[PDB]
């Protein structure tokens, strides 16, 4: 072999470039596991259709690790399927014989290749256009208990935090539907409490309306039929459901006027481990080309400065136009999203009221926040602790808009919005 | 012992070749009823053509005597290489009371 | 919490078992990460009954030779899952579960549907019985080919390929992963020029031969554009590659192949991703079940010939687990729970590994009669083509099919009955030295 | 009451009559009952006109030989009930009327469908004329194997038993009741792996041969779906088991089969909850006039040979019922109301006994030729396998149909054309001892 | 050198024409994994044509005995015409266990 490391390509505008991170077996040289990372993700003519590496990069305070930049043509990839790049590039490479571990961190779709697909059924833009929400990042419950709850007792706390303030409420990933709970009968007692709870505070309130199903007629009819009960948002679970139902949903969802809540089910079996799978910007990257309005991006209140740089990281590749390469924030290449509309970055770990300075420092306007994550709830119930919730929010929105410093008079902000609502003052110890 | 792979034809045809004697003595059920025999010929007996044409007419001279039985043999020495049929009419029931093969190729 | 962590609980012959590979980070107790492996897969950290829908880890039993990880096996319910919907076992099963932060590494080993939830599955569309039946291609492991190069050939040229490893006694031919379609090969071409290409083979050979023509597609209307087209060509199989494409994509070509009578061939594209790393992931006995209950006749169980006898114990694990109507609990063949199929059809196991004719007593020996072997993955192909290529890779098929039907041990008589085929075959004796 | 028993009442010959079977509780006496079987299934115990659209008891006649029984003669009019809907005559007639509490047992005997009401119908998609004429198949009762065994037969190894059965001379081939799809043999591939072995016994022996493929489904989408493709396999005839798949069921594949060119088999499982009891239930000539009325071209009549003078009187009084264009009244054979038909094409009657061989001089006799012989049912098969234990079924066919065509009263000379037609087949002669 | 156009037939035709012991070694693997052994003629080896001719019965010896190839030879000598199987049968799995040609016309 040896053909496949080609060390001065120089990469064209218009391939695609993959910046794995190998972990070769002990043995294995440098250059060898790199012309294999690129040789069996393709041609397992050759001078046309090869992938091949064109740099090594070991990894700096770490042996035995490299970061293979592979760069694909792009007369090798389907217009317009990133069921083919995953296909392509992480199909049979990972299982090769020669590495111990290997990652794909970054991936670059040129202009060329962004075009073919559809991005978001609708941006950041076109989102908040639609939603008229304004200049603040958004809210979300989760519904806590996840199991149990019958249709309309499941509905009947998703009117009670619409009620307080909330603009979304989530539902869960294990919420399809289940013989305690149907999504014909989810999705009827929840729209019957988002038009009482949009009725009650003139906000455009929504629901995640869980459409993600067994089969891609089971999930276009759970999704007609949101679209019939006037709701402005669905969800979909995009890794366990795959990229061809996504794409299928997020062509339904730019066709049907439905916003898209990307949820990144199952994604921690191909990211958690920090030197195996697939990282998640790769995966982000491969939904903001498929369809979503909005995307996990966990939470940053939990991570240290690498762990939030990466996480930050991200959330500007799937939020930002152009993306400069900045390998120590993660993004491993350059990314040109010509404009592609953007997907929201939402944040719901174990955020709670006090968070509220810093994801909305951290995570711009362009951002929703669930709540519920890991947190105890809150003492007085759902609509006392959304509005908690809403009330930190705009309390950090309003001293946002007045200038102070978020940081350090983000706490002051809290505790003197705590004295003007009392939903608060409760949450802001517990 | 088994069952050979052989190609047989229509509603008499799990039988000895049937002779003569059988045959007058089977159109005399298909008159006897009331009923109009005829005579179709055909060049295959394949199961997709289902139509064999017929020999002059569905012939009949009177109640009860020989018409069909001397018009197969006067198509026996016209036509020997096509499957010969003896069929009945009825017209109340509308369909045919037999349908049976008395010479082949 | 601990609530979630009941060892005394004999799980019911309907929950859906599960049985993690928890590596917990350090001073994290067993009990308390398989408690919550068992929390945040259900009702997470008095709305309604907690102790009807919750997931209860019911046994611990630690690995043996390595500290810090334990094997929890999780008992979930079976109403908390849907009817029909694998790709809601691993919503809630691996959805939320291994980015949980107590936990270093977290491998979903095993999953013992019961026949409660097998029911409500279709299988795959057509068994191994089903699959050979309409075949009419009896008591021998299938073939197949890899058309090489990948990239770059022309439908024709690439239908070319096809028609010539189809003449020599191959039975069917693959059409390769990054194969969709791209701008030298569009797939409304690159199946007319394979369904010219197998009815010209399959007129000259009288088998029915067939070609595993690549469905994955961007959109499910895509995918059943590209399946009905391969409907309309009379086409006797397709493939999917299930992992990229997804449980929900797969499932409604499950669906649709049942409802049209097309033989499902299902590649298993990005799934080293999840199942290579020993201590991280889904273990592909998962995966392995996971499309036996969504679609496909034939999956990729990989090689045999390349791995130890533990590492071989484990893929013959789950080539059992997709192939065999019960299976019991063997843990050092790989298994953890005892699984009762409840008569669904299997899944042929499909061998497709660095191999080549010397490796005919092999996987005739280890994969049986319910299986496919394909080929010219690794090695490099034939000096004479792909015609005398094929030949023998179908007359070392049928000289080990035939030496294991009288008696001769394949494990030790196998080298002799290539070498007293090549006498009697020119293209197998060229073929003979590499 | 005793404003519903109208003894005086001359029936129109727009009315449906309905001669019931009342068994009524003791000091209840007739004309009450009978008034109160008229009464619940109408016009129940002035808003309306009640003496337009009441059901009127006309005549009680009492049974000869066993008090506390009658034969209440209830006087429906036409403009009660739905046109068209066989299952709005049972949910009017036999809808609330037999749970009556008044009442031990009541039993329908016998209905009237007049010839204004039998119009709204289609009848049969095919008659025994238009069936005949499909098939080519003219002057003889036809035949029928039935697939012994029922159950695990994969779906080409149940094809091979179907083509066994076909090359001999049998005209159709029944499918069971149990079988309409199961894990061992799914419907897409039973009705492919048969439509492959019609178009060998029928390309082989040149007559039209078919196969009663079974479309009783779970749902009606399930049911068409199943229906539309042994369309588009071109197969003759379909089957329905049309009492547990219902009447609205039925009709619904009446109408498609007249609609599609489809011959319809319908099979009469589930009746015999209905028929069976001498003083409760339905008579099945009710649910033989009930599917003459929706679909059918063929309808399961039993047998004969197993029962006594005044068993089959009543047997081959509904065999005239379902395919006769006008019956006179004879309660002897068991019609209570003589019946015109007004034209409507009738259907096949089916003998499915435990026959043989030495049963074709019998029901060629009782049975004419517009009819259909099923074997296998009760019988112990044949030595020498399916093909000669067909020609056996069809040598002694043609043998009887030979002899009833010269004068032999097969009732006396019956046994002699069963012996003389052994000597010139081999297939027959083993046959001949069991 | 290539390959021929040569016509092949089934699961052990790229082989040397299998001559006598060899078969009845082969059908000594059929019978004794208690499966059901069978003989099936047929005219031509179609890929349509899926279906052959059962010849008389799925043939079983006693546990293990000499009846398929015995009864091939008997076939030899009744139809040298056709294509003549040998094939398996089992009860549980339900499929077929072998489906070969011992005899070309």
């Amino acid at each position: 072999r040896l053909t496949y490391y080609t060390p001065d390509y120089t990469p064209k505008d218009t391939d695609i470039l993959a910046a794995f991170r190998v972990t070769p077996q002990p043995g294995v040289p440098f250059e060898e596991a790199a012309a294999a990372v690129a040789a069996e993700s393709s041609t397992g003519d050759l001078d046309r259709y090869k992938g091949r590496c064109y740099d090594i990069e070991p990894v700096p305070g770490e042996d035995n690790q490299f970061i293979a930049y592979i760069a694909y043509p792009l007369d090798l990839f389907e217009e317009g399927s990133i069921t083919n790049v995953l296909t392509s590039i992480v199909g049979n490479v990972f299982g090769f014989k020669a590495l111990r571990a290997l990652r794909l961190e970054d991936i670059r779709f040129p202009v060329a290749y962004i075009k073919t697909f559809q991005g978001p059924p609708h941006g950041i833009q076109v989102e908040r256009d639609k939603l008229n929400k304004y200049g603040r990042p958004l809210l979300g419950c989760t519904i806590k208990p996840k199991l149990g709850l019958s249709a309309k007792n499941y509905g009947r706390a998703v009117y009670e935090c619409l009620r307080g303030g909330l603009d979304f409420t989530k539902d869960d990933e294990n919420i399809n539907s289940a013989p305690f709970q149907r999504w014909r009968d989810r999705f009827l007692f929840v729209a019957d409490a988002i038009t009482k709870a949009q009725a009650e505070t003139g906000e455009i309130k929504g629901h995640y309306l869980n459409v993600t199903a067994p089969t891609c007629e089971e999930m276009l009819k759970r999704a007609e039929y949101a679209k019939e009960l006037k709701q402005p948002i669905i969800m979909h679970d995009y890794l366990t459901a795959g990229f061809t139902a996504n794409t299928t949903l997020a062509r339904w969802c730019r066709d049907n006027g439905v916003l898209l809540h990307i949820h990144r089910a199952m994604h921690a079996v191909i990211d958690r481990q920090k030197n195996h799978g697939i990282h998640f910007r790769v995966l982000a990257k491969a939904l903001r080309l498929s369809g979503g309005d909005h995307i996990h991006t966990g939470t940053v209140v939990g991570k240290l400065e690498g762990e939030r740089g990466i996480t930050m990281g991200f959330v500007d590749l799937l939020r930002e136009n152009y993306v400069e390469q900045d390998k120590s924030r993660g993004i491993y290449f350059t990314q040109d999203w010509a404009s592609l509309p953007g997907v929201m970055a939402v944040a719901s770990g174990g955020i709670h009221v006090w968070h509220m300075p810093a994801l909305v420092e951290i995570f711009g306007d362009d951002s929703v926040l669930q709540f519920g994550g890991g947190t105890l709830g809150h003492p007085w119930g759902n609509a006392p602790g959304a509005t908690a919730n809403r009330v930190a929010l705009e309390a950090c929105v309003q001293a946002r808009n007045e200038g102070r410093n978020l940081a350090r008079e983000g706490n002051d902000v809290i505790r003197e919005a705590a004295k003007w609502s009392p939903e608060l003052a409760v949450a802001c110890e517990l | 012992q088994t069952l050979p792979k052989e190609r047989r034809y229509e509603t008499l045809s799990y039988l000895p070749p049937l002779t003569d004697v059988q045959i007058e003595k089977q159109v005399q059920y298909i008159l006897s009823q009331g009923y109009i025999p005829a005579v179709e010929f055909n060049e295959v007996s394949e199961p997709t053509e289902l139509y064999w044409t017929l020999w002059k007419l569905p012939l009949f001279g009177a109640k009860t005597s020989r018409e069909v039985l001397a018009e197969v043999q006067s198509c026996r020495s016209q036509y020997p290489g096509h499957y010969i049929r003896v069929v009945g009419f009825d017209n109340i029931k509308q369909c045919q009371i037999l349908s049976f093969i008395v010479h082949k190729p």
